[PDB]
RNA sequence: CACAUUCCAACCACACCUGGCGUGUGGC
């Protein structure tokens, strides 16, 4: 839900936006350069190249860092994600439940 | 028990009728409550009423019956409509509609129209089988609207020299530039008067914009017409709202195949309205009017037209000159070239007291020849080369005189041979 | 500062209606009072902003006088050898200059009293327009109703005010209506509503006359006497200068057209239309009119006047309230 | 109220039932307004009305009208709460 | 006294009406979880 | 004719604010 991540107003024109929100759009931006490539009738190892980008992209949503490269949307740090919320003395049991 | 029977009789009237009615005292009411009382009190007698009143939507969907003693506005009397019915029946601003109605029920405080019986003096049958007006072809004036009298009076001599200097016709576009205290008021009552007698067929209506209560009470009783008026001690946003009443009114008429006519005084004082009731949209001009603020009086006198199928527009306006304002003049500017026929009354003829003070040849009608006829036009060129070289003021005085010896503009012609 | 000061007087929406002139006058008394406000000793300062030449430099009034209390005021009648008065009275000094007329206190005093003297300006020029004509039938609509007076509009923003005496007792008033009176009292230097208009007078029959019968205001039937009661009873006498003119038929009209129709807008009041005669026995018959008067007795010494009516007629020569004599006593 | 919980897994069929709508555009909000994208990650006619009884045109924005969608945005106006 | 979103109010009102008695109504934060588990390919239910 | 709502003397509705996350430091 769109409330349910967290999206504030900060001081400027900046916001202070989620982690989640980069992952999402990311695989929004990936999926849709897919369905361009799939249109265009690209080549075969170029789409394989991009369902294999949109794959890292919907996993490091689901679980970032679990597939080996932690990868960082700012400070050089490790993003944030769903299983992230849950898990350690951070989620949601340890914290808000 | 109908709402123009209460609408139009004096307040003297109602006071001596509700106090038959054994009223509370309706001397401590106003005209829209004595009115509301009334029926009120009659409704609770038994009785099923009938009104009548001319619509206005509202934004929220439904729309509300106005009358002419109000001017068109807000009043407890006005009759709620539903956008319903405004669907089914195929309603908009300016149908003036009579039917069935009903005092506001149980909770409500406004009348409720139950059966429409007259749409704009037609059958709401027939009603849904209208033209609408900017699909219409306009045209030039063709149909001559004589406005001489032939009785010879001593006023009469303003409108025969209208005959004799611009030209009228159903449909026509004029504007009546003339500066203050020059005598617009006189010229406009006569226009009126004689419209009323020459051509009782046509619906004949006039605003006064901005104007002393004063005026509007002498015209209210001396003309034959349903006048409506809005004086200064209003703000602008009543102007503007009376005149989307009195345009969509004569736009209905007219699309309902009738020949309106209006009689608009002052031009300058809608400007005024329109240009103060308009935001600011960033664009100013010398005089301190907004870019977009004459756009609503550009749309109110390119309202109108002379209608091919039947029925036409004349809409005729005065405007102010002279004022010491440069605004004032700003808006005479743009509607220079706007207008095909114009009246130009200079304060010079008028300060020395001689009536009509009209500017022949500074005045004149675009396409005047479809008009009149081709032994008259031949007498206007001729009339006009022989005014041309003198100047203004005795020459009106000249053709006062020759119009003051003959009765009417037959024998005037005959003695300009 | 002084742009500022010239950026106030020429950014006003009522320019004309307060001048530049009233407009630094009114400044003035703003640093005047700023000035008084910031030192704890109470000195009148005359500012002199220099409307278009300069700007302001504040000075020191005196205020001669002979007393020593606060002498910051207070100087004798006679110092004039040295500091170069040389007078007898008005010596003021020049001492204090350039004064600070920006700050936070400055700015609240300059706002509230320019508004004070604003709204004071326009109240008694829109109220001063229309002394010229005092005693004359006005319209407008009025503004707001209250139990001890009301409120009119007579357009531009034009105050009146019509307190309870000039009200009749069952007059009738809404926000909308147009409730015609004559103005008849006029106090430009009221704090408040100055603007009086009353119905409840004679005068105001008069005028009523004056905008109905067009006998009146030629001076062929002139209005010498005139009594009322707000509501019941008008007891008027009218004296026709000419022979073959009644006012039973002018005055009074077309059976009732004239006389109902000033009824009418005195709401309800009973017009005895009657004539003015130099004798007071005739005088007084038409007074208590219509009786039937069978004596007379005048007393010049106590000034008194003894009508003995008829027996039966009580209720038409005395009737409610003695109105036909009570009136007639007025 | 309600008795044990169960969990299982999410067939597409039942995310496209949970699912009001469907997010296209990466794009969140706008810079120089502050409302929400189109159909972008922040939506108005898939989630719910950002502000309270207020639809995002501005068009329904009285109690009278709450309880229906628009005819150019089509968001249901409601409580913010449900998004 | 933390997650209600409705039941904290009407304790509130309560108490200030002079009632001392509460209702359990649900926790958002739990309602935030099943959304959580909900965005995931995980299906999360609750019974009867 | 019917469905459906009705735009304004105090005032009820138009309220009030950054732990997103990390880092550093200190205390128990
Ligand atoms: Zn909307």
């Amino acid at each position: 839900p769109p409330d349910l991540r967290p999206l504030v107003p900060l001081d400027g024109g900046r916001f202070a936006t989620s982690d989640l929100n980069d992952l999402y759009r990311r695989v929004i931006n990936r999926n849709n350069r897919l369905k361009r490539l799939l249109d265009l009738a690209a080549p075969d190892i170029i789409v394989r190249n991009e369902k294999r980008m949109l794959q890292e992209a919907v996993d490091a949503l689901l679980d970032n860092g679990r597939r080996g490269r932690a990868i960082t949307g700012s400070n050089k740090r490790p993003l944030k994600s769903l299983a992230d919320m849950i898990k350690g003395k951070q989620g949601r049991f340890r914290q808000n439940l | 028990m109908n709402l123009t029977e209460l609408k139009n009789t004096p307040v003297s009237e109602l006071i001596t009728l509700g106090e038959n009615m054994g009223l509370e005292n309706l001397a401590r009411m106003r005209k829209q409550d004595i009115i509301f009382a009334i029926l009120k009190q009659h409704a609770k007698s038994g009785e099923d009423i009938f009104g009548d009143g001319v619509l206005e939507i509202l934004q929220d969907g439904f729309g509300f019956l106005r009358s002419a003693d109000s001017s068109y506005l807000a009043g407890p009397d006005d009759i709620y409509v539903s956008p319903s019915q405004i669907r089914r029946f195929n309603l908009r601003t300016g149908d003036t509609i009579s039917g069935k109605i009903r005092p506001p029920k149980e909770g409500e405080r406004y009348f409720a129209l139950l059966k429409v019986n007259e749409v704009n003096f037609d059958k709401p049958e027939n009603a849904r089988n209208k033209i609408l007006f900017e699909n219409l072809t306009p045209l030039h004036a063709n149909s001559r609207l004589r406005m001489e009298r032939g009785n010879g009076s001593t006023e009469d001599l303003t409108a025969r020299v209208l005959d004799l200097a611009s030209p009228i016709g159903r449909g026509q576009r004029g504007l009546i530039v003339a500066p203050p205290k020059a005598g617009k008021t006189m010229l406009l009552q006569n226009i009126a008067q004689s419209i009323a007698y020459n051509h009782p067929d046509c619906v004949l209506m006039v605003l006064l914009i901005d104007e002393r209560p004063e005026e509007v009470t002498e015209m209210q009783r001396l003309v034959k017409g349903e006048v409506v008026a809005s004086t200064f001690d209003e703000p602008a946003s009543r102007h503007v709202q009376v005149a989307e009443m009195v345009i969509e009114k004569a736009k209905r008429l007219v699309e309902h195949k009738k020949d309106v006519i209006i009689l608009l005084d002052s031009i300058t004082r809608l400007a005024r309205a329109y240009n103060t009731v308009v935001p600011a949209s960033g664009k100013v001009l010398t005089g301190g009017v907004d870019a977009n603020a004459l756009h609503r009086p550009k749309r109110f006198f390119g309202a109108a037209r002379n209608v091919e199928e039947g029925g036409s527009l004349t809409i005729i306006a005065t405007a102010l000159i002279d004022t010491g304002s440069k605004m004032d003049e700003v808006i005479y500017e743009e509607f220079k070239g706007t207008g095909n026929m114009e009246l130009h009354l200079s304060r010079k003829i008028a300060e020395k007291r001689v009536f009509p003070a009209i500017d022949y040849n500074r005045s004149g009608t675009r396409k005047e020849e479809l008009l009149t006829t081709q032994e008259e036009l031949q007498k206007m060129w001729i009339l006009r080369k022989i005014i041309h070289p003198m100047g203004e003021i005795d020459a009106m005085e000249f053709l006062i005189n020759k119009l003051a010896m003959t009765k009417t503009n037959d024998d005037f012609f005959e003695m300009m041979k | 500062m002084n742009k500022e000061i010239l950026a106030v007087v020429e950014a006003v929406s009522n320019e004309k209606a307060l001048p530049r002139e009233k407009i630094f006058e009114a400044l003035e008394s703003a640093l005047a009072t700023a000035t008084k406000k910031k030192y704890e000793q109470e000195i009148d300062v005359r500012v002199q902003i220099d409307r278009k030449s300069g700007d302001f430099d504040t000075f020191r009034r005196w205020l001669v006088v002979d007393e020593v209390t606060q002498p910051t005021k207070e100087i004798t009648l006679e110092a004039a050898r040295y500091e170069d008065e040389s007078l007898n009275l008005g010596d003021y000094v020049e001492d204090q200059i350039e004064s600070v007329t920006f700050d936070r206190i400055t700015t609240q005093t300059a706002k509230q009293v320019i508004v004070q003297k604003v709204r004071e300006a326009e109240r008694a020029m829109v109220v001063d327009q229309f002394r010229e004509h005092e005693g004359e039938i006005i319209t407008g609509v009025v503004k707001k109703v209250n139990r001890d007076n009301i409120s009119l509009d007579l357009g531009n923003n034009a105050e009146a005010v019509i307190l309870r005496e000039d009200m009749l007792p069952r007059e009738n008033f809404r926000p909308g209506d147009r409730v015609r009176g004559v103005l008849y009292s006029v106090r430009p230097e009221a704090r408040g509503a100055q603007l009086f208009v009353t119905r409840s007078k004679p005068e105001m029959l008069i005028e009523l006359f004056r905008i109905e019968v067009p006998e009146i205001g030629e001076e062929v039937i002139e209005i010498k006497a005139a009594a009322r009661d707000p509501g019941s009873r008008a007891k008027i006498a009218v004296k026709t200068n000419d022979k073959r003119i009644d006012p039973v038929g002018a005055c009074v009209g077309m059976r009732g057209a004239r006389v109902q129709a000033v009824s009418t807008e005195l709401g309800g009041e009973r017009i005895d239309i009657v004539l003015w005669d130099d004798n007071p026995a005739q005088f007084v018959i038409n007074a208590m009119a219509p009786a039937d008067v069978a004596s007379i007795v005048v007393d010049e010494d106590k000034h008194t006047m003894d009508i003995a009516v008829e027996a039966g007629n009580l209720a038409q020569a005395i009737g409610r309230n003695g109105q036909n004599v009570r009136l007639a006593s007025q | 109220e309600f008795d044990a919980i169960k969990i299982a897994l999410a067939s597409p069929d039942m995310i496209r039932s949970w699912s009001f709508g469907e997010v296209k555009k990466p794009e969140t909000i706008n810079y120089r307004t502050f409302k929400p994208e189109r159909d972008g990650l922040f939506c108005a006619r898939i989630f719910g009305p950002v502000k309270d009884y207020e639809c995002l045109c501005g068009k329904y924005k009285r109690l009278k009208h709450r309880g229906v969608i628009c005819e150019k945005c089509g968001v249901e106006v409601t409580q913010t709460k449900v998004r | 006294k933390s997650d209600d979103v409705n039941g904290r109010t009407k304790m509130y009102k309560n108490i200030v009406d002079g009632n001392h008695q509460m209702e359990p109504g649900m926790p958002e934060s739990f309602n935030v979880l099943l959304k959580e588990i909900r965005s995931l390919g995980i299906n999360i239910e609750l019974e009867d």
